[PDB]
RNA sequence: CAUCAGACACCACAAAAGGUGUUAGUUCAUCUAGACAGCCGGACGGUGGCCAUGGAAGUCGGAAUCCGCUAAGGAGUGUGU
């Protein structure tokens, strides 16, 4: 019991994040290129899963 | 007690700033930049001192404290 | 006195009126059988705005154009028992729904009757509403009767 | 068709223009669609309510210095959520409309424009 | 392309003076004094009068531009916190152990103490910077209100108390006890 | 601007694929006929449309994919139940 209008701002710190696929870095939800120089700035992007 | 923002009060190239040639020609005569083309470039006639209008760079020259 | 309002439903003959209905002083099974008054023609899916005032089950009809052109359609069906979509497409009434749609309040914002005419005339997906054409085609050619209930 | 729905736009108000002399622009702010659509269903007999971009007006005004050059005492008053209501009523009848009915708890008329001059009403 | 001049203007209020000498930047008002060092970014400061103030930036490339709009929004950010404030609410997440959070003084330092984050037997301790305080608020359980005159101590003081909180070795989008940053206002309490 | 810079033949190496790094360009469209972005508000009615009826109203599911008001609102983008 984390009373979800707390469990939806912790999802906004942890959860709401876009990740990229090549170097698997945690991205904020809305952007377009990985902020990373490893991966080239690329812009291959997905979601980060969901709980269940 | 106020905004103390200061000066930098550098001289400005504009239309009618007069102007010091220092290499070429002319060498170490007055001019007035007639109208500036572009970053770099001017162009200047200094008509009592006999330099001709020319396109002149910003390096051959160094503005002059004067306007008119 | 008081006021209670509620929005029945979709039944065939008596077909959780008591959920909605026991904070407004009234009853549960004898408002399920007050609805069989209203809605028994009418055998069409329709609503029901029942006005209840704090003593008695007062149920009355909202006028549906979509069931009104229902009521323009074909009613064979008992109930349960069908076996396929318990639909069917009928007859044109091509004055007739243009009375009966430009009389159920005159909703949508109509200005004329060939507005009404057409927005509850070619809005019909279950029936054809025409003897040689079909529906949501005809509200360009629906010109006719316009002045007449304006 | 944008440029056909546009030239459509200055076809009309050139069309609303040159038909009404009884101005009133209100200050429509934030105003629901339930609210507008019994303005929609009420005002069927004398008045015609025109929303849309006031600042598409602001070049349908410019275009129009020519005919009729009094109009130019508008565009310092089209700034604000403000919108159109063209009749013949001078002065009462519809600001008593406008402003007294469907109220909740925005409709008031802002200006008032007769045949070239300006009103408080 | 090289933009011939750029130029921003900094709205002054009435309670606060600024001091501009080559690039630090003081302003002085209602609630203290905030200074800025902004040597390494090579714009021009011009006050045109006493309520505003035009940056600009000459014949400069595209990073430099956008270093004139950040000298901006920097300025502001002094301005509005020596005008106002700034205040950072808090709250503490948990899910079964409730977290326990105190201000120790420890040699004139006032550091953070976060005890009992997910049952751990490890005290963290976060340092209170120079200028942020540090409150409780009534009547709305477990929440913390960072308050103070800079943006970047407040915030990253903020910050700080946030990340110290990692929870390590586990699924985070599961267990997800912290102390996050909820309401990012303003002191004054009209606005 | 390079938290592996680059540097002039033969000659002592580098590719496909990517980059909202940054300069230049091509085509088309909005473009001033005040857009884009952002903030404030609507996001209608026919309609719980036809239905599979414990329940389906945009929303476990299927097909038609309309009209009026419009300045604009989908037989609805998800959530909720």
């Amino acid at each position: 019991i984390i009373e979800p209008s707390l469990k939806a701002l912790a999802s906004k710190y942890n959860c709401d994040k876009s990740v990229c696929r090549k170097c698997y870095a945690r991205l904020p939800p809305r952007a377009t290129n990985c902020r990373k120089r490893k991966c080239g700035h690329t812009n291959q992007l997905r979601p980060k899963k969901k709980l269940k | 007690t106020d905004s103390i923002v200061k000066a930098s009060n550098w001289r400005l190239v504009e239309v009618g700033r007069v102007v010091l040639i220092k290499k070429g020609q002319s060498a170490g005569k007055l001019a007035a930049i007639v109208e500036i083309i572009d970053q770099k470039k001017v162009l200047i006639d200094g008509p009592k001192a006999g330099v001709p209008r020319q396109a002149i760079n910003l390096g051959q020259v160094v503005l002059t404290p004067l306007t008119f | 006195e008081v006021k209670y309002l509620y929005l029945r439903a979709v039944g065939g003959e008596v077909g959780l009126a008591p959920k909605i209905g026991p904070l407004g002083l009234s009853p549960k099974k004898v408002g399920e059988d007050i609805a069989k008054a209203t809605k028994e023609k009418g055998i069409k899916v329709t609503v029901q705005l029942k006005i209840q005032n704090r003593q008695a089950a007062a149920s009355v009809v909202p006028s549906a154009s979509s069931l009104v052109i229902t009521a323009l359609k074909e009613p064979p069906r008992d109930r349960k028992k069908d076996k396929n979509v318990k639909h069917s497409g009928n007859i044109q009434l091509d004055e007739i729904i243009e009375i009966a749609r430009q009389m159920r309040d005159k909703s949508f914002g109509r200005t004329l009757a060939s507005v009404t005419k057409e927005i509850l005339g070619t809005a019909q997906s279950v029936g054809c509403r025409v003897d040689f054409k079909n529906p949501h085609d005809i509200i360009e050619g629906i010109n006719a009767g316009e002045i007449e209930i304006p | 068709g944008i440029r056909e729905k546009k030239a459509e736009y200055f076809a009309k108000l050139r069309e609303y223009l040159e038909e009404y002399k009884s101005l009133f622009v209100v200050g429509v702010d934030n105003v629901s669609s339930q609210q507008m659509h019994e303005v929609r269903k009420e005002l069927r007999g004398r008045a015609v309510v025109l929303m849309g971009k006031n600042t598409m007006v602001r070049r349908a005004i410019r275009g129009f210095l020519s005919d009729l050059p009094d109009f130019e005492k508008l565009l310092p008053f089209v700034k604000g959520n403000v919108g159109f209501v063209f009749t013949n009523e001078p002065l009462t009848e519809i600001k008593n409309v406008i402003v007294s009915n469907r109220v909740a708890a925005g409709l008031t008329v802002v200006q008032v424009y007769d045949n070239g001059q300006v009103f408080p009403s | 392309m090289k933009y011939i001049q750029t130029e921003q203007q900094i709205e002054v209020p009435e309670g606060v003076t600024v001091s501009i000498k080559s690039r630090i930047v003081k302003v002085v008002g209602p609630r203290g004094t905030l200074t800025k060092n902004l040597k390494h970014i090579d714009v021009t400061f011009t006050k045109v009068n006493n309520q505003l103030i035009k940056v600009a930036v000459h014949n400069g490339g595209r990073k430099h531009v956008a270093a004139l709009r950040t000298v901006k929004s920097l300025v502001d950010n002094m301005i509005t916190g020596v005008t106002k404030g700034y205040k950072y609410k808090m709250r503490y997440v948990y899910a079964h152990f409730p977290i326990n959070v105190n201000i120790v003084e420890k040699d004139g330092a006032k550091f953070i103490e976060v005890r009992n984050f997910l049952g751990d037997k490890k005290i963290r301790n976060v340092p209170v910077r120079d200028g942020v305080t540090i409150e409780f608020s009534t009547n709305v359980k477990d929440e913390i209100v960072l308050s103070g005159n800079s943006v970047e101590d407040v915030s990253q003081n903020a910050a700080d108390l946030q990340q110290i909180c990692r929870v390590r070795n586990k699924d985070i989008r599961k267990f997800l006890d912290g102390i996050y940053v909820s309401h990012k206002g303003f002191i004054t309490e009209d606005l």
